[PDB]
């Protein structure tokens, strides 16, 4: 059983116009990432030892409400 | 040759902490929390590295230290939420 948590960007990175979101996660794991429910594919990166990172212009960060990390759990925070 | 930007991975205000390495270049890079946890490989995108690593434990402190080597460069972010 997974331990998922997620991250919003800092203020730092949104300061220099970028927005990545973090999410910690047999090995056998499948991750789904959800913007305001539907879901997005693009901007996405992985890694194992799991970690997902969706990483967006500041912009488009500024465009949504919600997003979440969807482990093969769901966990998630809303901007506003 | 590129330092990294480090960037706070704290919660959402609504415990597993975390630090963000964005664009360096070359690898490697090393990562510690407050000198004495997780720390996963890099991906390669445009020519940089990226990087993440957590941590599970605001009253005591935590801070992730990071360094790259290759441009003698340190950084030591507090997490903060």
């Amino acid at each position: 059983a997974p331990t998922v948590s997620i991250f919003p960007p800092s203020s730092e990175q949104l300061t220099s116009g970028g927005a990545s979101v973090v999410c910690f996660l047999p090995k056998d794991i499948n991750v789904k990432w959800k913007i305001d429910g539907s879901e997005r594919q693009n901007g996405v990166l992985n890694s194992w030892t799991m970690s997902s990172t969706l990483t967006l212009t500041k912009d488009e960060y500024e465009r949504h409400n919600s997003y979440t990390c969807e482990a093969t759990i769901v966990k998630s925070f809303n901007r506003n | 040759t590129t330092p990294p930007s480090v960037y706070p991975l704290a919660p959402g205000s609504a415990v597993t902490l975390g630090c963000l390495v964005k664009g360096y270049f070359p690898e490697p890079v090393t990562v510690t929390w407050n000198s004495g946890v997780h720390t996963f490989p890099a991906v390669l995108q445009s020519d940089l590295y990226t990087l993440s690593s957590s941590v599970t434990v605001p009253s005591e402190t935590v801070t992730c230290n990071v360094a790259h080597p290759a441009s003698s460069t340190k950084v030591d972010k507090k997490i903060v939420p």
